[PDB]
């Protein structure tokens, strides 16, 4: 017998991505070729099943410093870090490739989906 | 607010 | 020029509080009379202004327990931290005057807003 | 996924 607060959700993640921005109570650098990205472990988790594999691991939920493997684009992860604070996918036809090889190795299924939906109709 |  | 996926905010809240029943990257413990509640700093500061200040503090952002103050009753408490990590609200006539207290203190103005209008009507 |  709850009430609901339908804006919630939306405010929380707002939130997350404001401490984000102003780097407060970041736990985690993730290392992308040259390029740095600081996040929080449980919004990258909440998001990605790589992630969450790799935070759920005994040993790795411990580490600071998280280097992904080196074909990932740094500019297609970008994208994907403002997505998973903000909901919104910047998906242009110059970064579609980078985008959907950076969700597969992420695990975020639904943008895997809509780039391969993009990708069919051009 | 709403009923869920 | 972003598309969004609508349901992202709601399905990161979602997972968070799988990690929250799981005590998966839990980094603080909040004290309420003789209860302990375990939770994510990150989202008790993006629900609460009192946590935000809390947390932004220097001195007080690396401690792993907060005590509340003892007027602050722990079912009020349980009812606010399930409404952070759901959007749900389990609001009755035996519990509305303790869950307004209790987000008065922790700034929940919406949750505040919405006890204000409960009480009115009745 | 939306034109927001
Ligand atoms: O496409 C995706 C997105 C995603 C997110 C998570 N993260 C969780 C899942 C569960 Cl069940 N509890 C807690 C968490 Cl943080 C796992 C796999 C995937 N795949
Ligand atoms: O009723 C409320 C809910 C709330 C939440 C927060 N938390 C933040 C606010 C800003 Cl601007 N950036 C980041 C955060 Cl985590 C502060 C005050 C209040 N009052
Ligand atoms: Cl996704
Ligand atoms: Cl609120």
């Amino acid at each position: 017998s709850c009430i609901q607060f339908t804006r919630h959700a939306s405010d929380v993640l707002l939130n997350l991505n404001r401490l984000r921005s102003r780097d407060i109570l970041t736990d985690v650098v993730i290392v992308v070729s040259r390029e740095q990205f600081r996040a929080h472990k449980t919004v990258l988790m909440a998001c990605s099943g790589l992630f969450y594999s790799i935070f759920t691991d005994q040993l790795k939920c411990n580490l600071s410093v998280i280097n992904l493997d080196p074909e990932i684009n740094p500019e297609g992860f970008c994208i994907l870090l403002d997505f998973m604070y903000t909901s919104r996918l910047n998906l242009r036809e110059g970064n579609i490739m980078a985008v959907m090889a950076t969700a597969m190795y992420l695990q975020m299924e639904h943008v895997v989906d809509t780039c391969r939906k993009f990708i069919k109709a051009s | 607010w709403v009923i869920p």
